[PDB]
Formats: C-alpha cells, structure tokens, sequence
C-alpha cells in the first residue's frame, strides 16, 4: 500500500 | 461518463488552473549557505517532500484528473512528480538569472552545485531551461498549462486524457491569441514550449538517477513518500 | 544558410531524400539465441544504423552549418532517440510487434526473454500504437526526426549563437509540419492539436532513450553483450 | 574520436 494512494483519497 | 473538463471554456480552464496553483514554500531560516552534500541534500529533499503534498492536492484540481481511476492518478503522479517539481523550480527561477530559487530563502548558484558530485550538470540544465523561459517571456498562464500537460502526458502510456490534452492545447493557443500573436507566431511558440518539455523529461530522468544514487549512499534519510515516489521509477 | 531559404515542400523533399535505408539483422531462425546473443543482434544492428545516421544528419538542413563540436554533441545526445523513433515508425503496421529489421520482428513474448527489457518494449509498442492511431505520415515523421536531432542537445561563451541558428531552423520545421497538416485538410484547431500531439511524443521518445541508455550502461558492465567501439563511445558521452 | 572523424570525412 502506497502513501500516494492514501493522499490521493483525502 | 462524460468529464467536466471538456465543457470548460478556455478562460475557465485558465482560471481553474490558476486557482489550483500550489504556494511557493520556504526552506529553513538557517542563514548558512550550504555547500556540503549533507546539508544541501537535506534541505532539497525536505523541501521536495513538503512540495509533494501540495502537488498531490493540486493534481486533484487539474480538470480531468479526478475523472481517472485512482490507479491511473497514482501512475501519472509517480511518472511526472520530478518533472513537475523541476518545471516549478525553473519558473520561479526566471527572474534570477544564473541562480536557482529553490525557495525564496534558498537561492543557489552554480558555485554551490559544484561542491556536490554530479550536481553541476543538472544545475546547468535547469539554469538553461530557466533562461530559455525568461527569453521567451513565458507567462504564468502558459506555465500552468504546461505543468498540467506534463501531469497528463508523461505517463499516458487513453482516449479521455488525449481529449483533455487537446483541450489544454486549445487553451495555450487561446492565451497566445489573446496576447496578440499572429497565427504563425502561435504555432511557432506552441512548438517551442512543447519542445522544452522534452528537456524537462531529460532533467527528471537524470535527477532520478542521482536521487537513487543519493538514496544508496544513505547520506541523509529520505521521507517514506519521497522514497516510494522514487521507487516507482524502478 | 540554405536551410532558412527552403520552402516547406523543399524541406520535405530534402528530408525524404536524406532518409537512411532499412537494414537487416543477422537473425537466423535455425540458430539458437541466448538473451546475450539476441541483444547482440540489436546492438550490432544499431551500430550499422549509426553509420547511416551520421551521414543522414549531414543532409538535415542547417546541421552542417554548425561547428564540428556541436554536430558531435547533437548526435551524442540524440542517437538513441533517433534509432528508437525509426524503430517505432517501421513497426506501425505490425500491431503488438517491433520490426527491428525486415527479418527480425518480435512480439512482447520475445521481449520478456531478456530481463529488464519488457518495460522499454512496451513503451516502444505504445508509441507505435500512438503513431498508428494518429495515422502519422512519412512527411511528418521525417520532420519529427530532424527536430529530435536539433532539439535534444541544444540546452546541454559569446561565440555560440549557434543556439540561435538551431532555433530558427526548428521554427522552420514547425512551419513545415503546419503546412503538411493544412494540406491534409485539417482545420486550424486540428492543426494545432495535431502539432501538439506530435511534439508530446518527443517527450516519450526522450524518456525511452534515457531508460535505454541506463540498461545499455548495465549491459556494458556485465561484459557479455558485444558493444562496438562507436556504441561504447556514444554511451560514454552520456556518462560524462 | 569515432563520431568526430565520421562527421569530418
Ligand atoms: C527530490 C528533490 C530534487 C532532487 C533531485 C536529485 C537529488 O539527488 C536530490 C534532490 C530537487 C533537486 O535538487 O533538483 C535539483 C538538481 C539535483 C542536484 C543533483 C544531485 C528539487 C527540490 C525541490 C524542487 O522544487 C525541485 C527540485
Ligand atoms: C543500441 C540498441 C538499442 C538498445 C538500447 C538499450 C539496450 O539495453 C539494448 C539495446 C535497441 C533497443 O532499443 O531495443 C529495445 C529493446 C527490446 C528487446 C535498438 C536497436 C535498433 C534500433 O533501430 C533501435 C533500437
């Protein structure tokens, strides 16, 4: 799981 | 599902892009001009890490970008992130010939670059790009169009992206016609600007190689975000 | 300069007349190939193509106006971009395959035979697919190839207003692209859109060249794939 | 330098 995945969901 | 990006007028596209712009961040207020690779690379990766958070939220605001699946958004940003940082760097460096304005309180010249192995070459490429932008009198409205082109183009190997890309081309032409350019000057300038994107790609690939070499040297710890964005390029 | 006096049609004719030939590989279906020897076919092919490319570059209008130092620099920067766009051009009619030579047509299945080449293979395939969907014309292709030659190293003291001359020739090639497109019956909106579409391809060609140069440097250090003296010197220019 | 010589020939 990538950080970018989390940040693009915000 | 149709995308709102295509129904925007050229002025709405420009306004959307201007309003999406991230801010210009600062470095540390330590008044020591860095020369060692340790302090230099600490300052630059710290700055990039903070810029990346703003870039991700800027990207979400580029028309058409949120119409893509999450996975495609991830891919485009993984492909394009260093190109986007670098075109931003050369834009805000325009008014400082011979120097790179990493932040308003972190202006570096060529002499600091040659204290870090491999830096001078990428430094000089960045300076040449900044100088070329300066001599073309690149406008802010043109800059945000090019930055969005980089985001959508660099990893595009899709019908929706290509239509959005065409719309951005329409928007660049619209700005140049609004600035009074003749038809020939419009396509000549459009070509000149898009050819610089090839050089921005080259600088990103060279920088990515150097960042990886810096990673393995373990000279300064990198953020997990900066490491995953780097790691995506292998 | 003769380059700045040419009309668009004279420019296209000059470029078409300067086109290098399509060369054959030494591929033999009856002969077993290793990953090393299959890559040997490609580096041997590229070496022979480079000789033709050097003599092609002399016929690109404006190129001989430059100093020898600058001509060396442009070709050192652009040689793999130029080989790759030629590869993509001749692969257009072969979807899902790369036509390295008339006797060497490879699909993605063969691209995975050598490790680390699958990504570059897929990128070349995507670029060829993009040319095919755009229905890229031979006249547009030779324009794009000359732009790569002049553009890719132009940003890498007083005397050198050589960069100005390169820029005026590039502007002329842009004019030539637009003329071709207008003659194709495109609306002005379609002309600018297509021009942009073509020039953004050059960013991907640059990307693939950079990634290819990295693997080429790796293949050198493994010292199992033969690399010609010229290739080694070209490769060396990208490292220092 | 090979490229230099070939461009000169
Ligand atoms: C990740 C940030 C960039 C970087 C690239 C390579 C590195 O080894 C270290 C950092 C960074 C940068 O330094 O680019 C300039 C040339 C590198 C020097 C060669 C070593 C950058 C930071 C913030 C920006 O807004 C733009 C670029
Ligand atoms: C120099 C030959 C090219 C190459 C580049 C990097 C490498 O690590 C190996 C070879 C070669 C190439 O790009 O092949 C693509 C890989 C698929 C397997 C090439 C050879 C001839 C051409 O006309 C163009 C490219």
């Amino acid at each position: 799981h990538k950080i970018l995945h989390r940040l693009l969901q915000d | 599902k149709n995308s709102l990006a295509l129904s925007l007028t050229a002025d709405q596209m420009v306004s959307a892009l201007l309003d999406a712009e991230p801010p210009i961040l600062y470095s540390e207020y330590d008044p020591t001009r860095p020369f060692s690779e340790a302090s230099m690379m600490g300052l630059l990766t710290n700055l990039a890490d903070r810029e990346l958070v703003h870039m991700i939220n800027w990207a979400k605001r580029v028309p058409g970008f949120v119409d893509l699946t999450l996975h495609d958004q991830v891919h485009l940003l993984e492909c394009a992130w260093l190109e986007i940082l670098m075109i931003g760097l050369v834009w805000r460096s325009m008014e400082h010939p011979g120097k790179l304005l990493f932040a308003p309180n972190l202006l570096l010249d060529r002499n600091q670059g040659k204290c870090v192995e491999g830096m001078v070459e990428i430094f000089d490429m960045l300076l040449a790009t900044s100088s070329r932008f300066r001599m073309m009198n690149l406008q802010g409205e043109e800059f945000v169009c090019l930055k969005s082109i980089i985001l959508l183009n660099s990893g595009v190997y899709k019908d929706h992206i290509h239509r959005v890309l065409d719309k951005i081309t329409d928007t660049l032409i619209h700005l140049m016609a609004k600035a009074g350019l003749t038809l020939q000057q419009q396509h000549q300038r459009l070509a000149q600007l898009l050819l610089i994107l090839s050089h921005i790609r080259h600088m990103s690939n060279k920088g990515m190689e150097h960042l990886y070499s810096m990673k393995c040297k373990n000279v300064v710890p990198l953020s997990d975000l900066l490491l995953e964005m780097l790691d995506a390029h292998r």
